[PDB]
């Protein structure tokens, strides 16, 4: 829901964590254009967890989103946004023509055209420097045998589909080393007391039956257990309150 | 605002050099590619030309445009103009805004269609029709080349004084016109008299049916 | 060949809402040309540009037109409405719905066009449709007549359009009364007058009455 | 899927030890197919077998090349090694490594190849070639001259990859003084040539020399 993207060459990228990783709410835009995932199930993506989720977000010409995949190679997948070979994850695009598009021109949009050598995967490299084609300096001005480092696109609302800006968010879920904390919803049906029923709280998988009971733990206390190891009472997630756990018959 | 202005008509012999333009007032022409159209009477528009040089399959290689950022116009030349491509043209642009445009239109004439006679039709009315209380004649006519043809209704003694109704001719499947013409009245009134005719005026010619509704 | 088909009421009340719907077929509007526009023209009168629908929801509208004209599209029935609130005697013109090409660098190529409609704005004394036979050389002509209706877009058909050798149309006209009338006729020798009776098979669009008569 | 890339320099003196590595992508040599193996073909000539290794070190060189062909693998990196010693100008040829299905009943089926490079045996050693633009109907071309360099090899692409449509090239020539030429063009729009300059792509691979020019 962004007002502005970045350009392609300065793609800005934000970090997601400590949240609820509701991915439905992602669908109530516009119909997307590329909605190709790798390793991950879109069907399924709320069910996974995962550690953290990088958002590149930028701004492309029509046709270069074709470019943005793992494996792919061409002008902005080798000197704006390259992605790692066995990179993880979801790209999402749609257009955005009637935001992105000037009658004058929207020349607010550059890329870099080249550099002398391939980006790593997720770098970033933002500079002014003249490129130098030939062993002359490139000092002060791009003379005949230099060129300037970034290229501005059009962007105008007459050019044809493949020209169109996209905006284009590319959703990481690699998991390194830290246990995975954004998982996302997992709503329930509501409790039913005093009828044996199988409970699962947090992860407590078991069956009997749930009643009030006095027995209020502490406030860092979640569920209680007897001199068996047997689990007699539990708090309900959803509004704090000890309930007991008891076989029906 | 991007408008475009066409001439509302145009005409020319056959076989000759015909060249149909279109002039922009309130944008440049180079900015966006303009396209032509032919639109026959009763029919869709056809694309003619598109990307201002290329011509679609089937079109005839006769069709050619240009483009003149010089006068900010667009003239579409024809080489060996023929009846069979008598039909409205339109120049279609679009605005710097991504709104697309149509011409006023060039409404094409072929004077060199070949002479013929009105084919002059009068219908009297049915028993069908006499019977619910009403009556109304058909006057039709066909295969006539000038298209200044009116119409005209005598009782073979004054003209009726009945409603009459015009239609304007308009041209046919073979670039020729074709027009109608109707009255309406009383049954009482259409079988109390001894006939009824439609005149049809034609250059330097009058054709009459003279449709008696005694039987 | 991909070919469109305009529908909707052929009558409609001033001051209502203006509904209309294009069928596409040959096809799924994903790749095919990405744009899909409505094309008016007014009787007589020269075409006008309405607005086109992009299947991502890029919608884009005439300047004289902005507030009063509404594009939907739904990509499961291959179908995109036009909407116009508000109608008056000023919008009478016979719509059309065609294709833009965008594949190429600028948006252009209106390639295929649909077959059209016109929409009548006036509903005084609105009335149905009403059929009269006309009474009729080796060869003779005759036909049906069709008067005492109000909607403008009338259809007429003859033996099913089965072998219609002969068959002539005619412009309609507007009466005074405040209703139209056409005639369509056949061309048909002097023997099959009394033999081989042939059935003109009109029918009123607005209504969908079809009427059978000799 | 499974494929090949041949890697070494590409000009080498008289009388020297010829020097190519063959890298594997994804398939490590343990069970793949048990067997790789190098063809050589002359410009203009027919495929001339050398050897293939197993992975437990059974080597098999041709009986032409057997005193100067010798075959090794390194399967902690997938990569086998072709060496040929006491080279000869008649060696000259593009060397291909490629893959036996011997898995089967027996030794055949040639499925995979690699793309090959070509090696010059000459004691030239001239340096990287000079490039110069050619600056520019509906339609236009425009391209990019490169001279004066003895080994062929070089990269041809344009737009740093990107928009081949219209994009030829010319074979060499050797000139009299001992260089190379090199020509290719790509077609484009007239209308076009204000804007989106085309930017030829070249390197010299046998000294790693980038430019690139407008
Ligand atoms: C969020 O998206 C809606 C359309 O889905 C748009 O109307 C709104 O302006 C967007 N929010 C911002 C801050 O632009």
């Amino acid at each position: 829901n962004a007002t502005t993207f970045a350009s392609v060459y300065a793609w800005n990228r934000k970090r997601i964590s400590n949240c609820v990783a509701d991915y439905s709410v992602i669908y109530n835009f516009a119909p997307f254009f590329a909605f190709k995932c790798y390793g991950v199930s879109p069907t399924k993506l709320n069910d996974l967890c995962f550690t953290n989720v990088y958002a590149d977000s930028f701004v492309i010409r029509g046709n270069e989103v074709s470019q943005i995949a793992p494996g792919q190679t061409g002008n902005i997948a080798d000197y704006n946004y390259k992605l790692p070979d066995d990179f993880t994850g979801c790209v999402i695009a749609w257009n955005s023509n009637k935001l992105d598009s000037k009658p004058s021109g929207n020349y607010n949009y550059l890329y870099r055209l080249l550099r002398k050598s391939k980006l790593k995967p997720f770098e970033r490299d933002i500079s002014t420097e003249i490129y130098q084609a030939g062993n002359k300096p490139c000092n002060g001005v791009a003379g005949p045998n230099c060129y300037s480092p970034l290229q501005s696109y059009g962007f105008r609302p007459t050019y044809g589909v493949g020209h169109q800006p996209y905006r284009v968010v590319v959703l990481s879920f690699e998991l390194l080393h830290a246990p995975a904390t954004v998982c996302g919803p997992k709503k329930s049906t509501n409790l039913v007391k005093n009828k044996c029923v199988n409970f699962n709280f947090n992860g407590l998988t078991g069956t009997g039956v749930l009643t009030e009971s006095n027995k209020k733990f502490l406030p860092f206390q979640q569920f209680g257990r007897d001199i068996a190891d047997t689990t007699d009472a539990v708090r309900d997630p959803q509004t704090l309150e000890i309930l007991d756990i008891t076989p029906c018959s | 605002e991007f408008m475009l202005t066409q001439p509302h008509s145009v005409s020319e012999s056959p076989e000759m050099t015909v060249t149909i333009s279109c002039t922009g007032s309130s944008g440049s022409i180079a900015d966006n590619y303009v396209q032509w159209y032919q639109q026959r009477p009763g029919s869709a528009p056809t694309t003619v030309i598109y990307e201002n040089y290329q011509r679609p399959s089937g079109v005839p290689n006769r069709f050619s445009g240009s483009i003149d950022s010089s006068s900010n116009s667009a003239s579409l030349t024809i080489s060996g103009l023929k009846t069979e491509d008598e039909a409205d043209y339109y120049c279609q642009s679009y605005d710097n805004s991504n709104v697309a445009v149509f011409g006023g239109g060039t409404q094409l004439t072929v004077l060199g269609q070949p002479k013929a006679a009105p084919s002059v039709t009068l219908f009297p009315p049915s028993s069908e029709e006499l019977q619910a209380n009403k009556a109304t004649l058909v006057c039709l006519i066909s295969d006539f080349y000038p298209g200044a043809v009116t119409v005209a209704w005598k009782a073979d003694s004054s003209p009726v004084k009945a409603g009459v109704e015009t239609t304007t001719p308009s041209k046919q499947s073979n670039n020729k016109y074709a027009a109608s013409s109707y009255l309406s009245l009383t049954p009482e009134q259409w079988k109390s008299h001894r006939s009824y005719s439609c005149q049809v005026t034609h250059e330097g010619s009058t054709v009459e049916k003279t449709v008696a509704p005694t039987e | 060949q991909v070919q469109l088909q305009e529908s909707g009421p052929g009558l409609v009340s001033p001051s209502q809402t203006l509904s209309l719907t294009c069928t596409v077929s040959g096809g799924s509007i994903r790749n095919e040309v990405y744009y899909w526009s409505w094309i008016r023209q007014p009787p007589g009168k020269g075409l006008e540009w309405i607005g086109y629908i992009h299947y991502s929801g890029n919608t884009y509208y005439n300047p004289s037109l902005k507030s009063r004209v509404a594009i939907s599209v739904d990509t499961s029935k291959n179908q995109f409405s036009l909407k116009l609130n508000s109608v008056t005697a000023a919008d009478t013109a016979v719509y059309y719905c065609a294709r833009v090409s965008v594949g190429g660098r600028l948006v252009s190529t209106f390639d295929y066009w649909g077959q059209g409609t016109l929409v009548t704005v006036a509903s005084a004394s609105t009335k149905g449709p009403s059929v009269f036979p006309l009474a009729p050389g080796g060869t003779a002509a005759l036909g049906c007549l069709v008067k005492d209706y109000f909607p403008e877009p009338v259809t007429v058909s003859w033996n099913s359009g089965a072998l219609t050798s002969g068959v002539h149309t005619f412009p309609a006209v507007l009466q005074s009364s405040g209703l139209y009338s056409l005639s369509s006729v056949v061309t048909v020798p002097s023997s099959s007058l009394g033999t081989q009776t042939y059935i003109c098979n009109v029918n009123h669009k607005p209504s969908n009455t079809k009427v059978d008569k000799r």
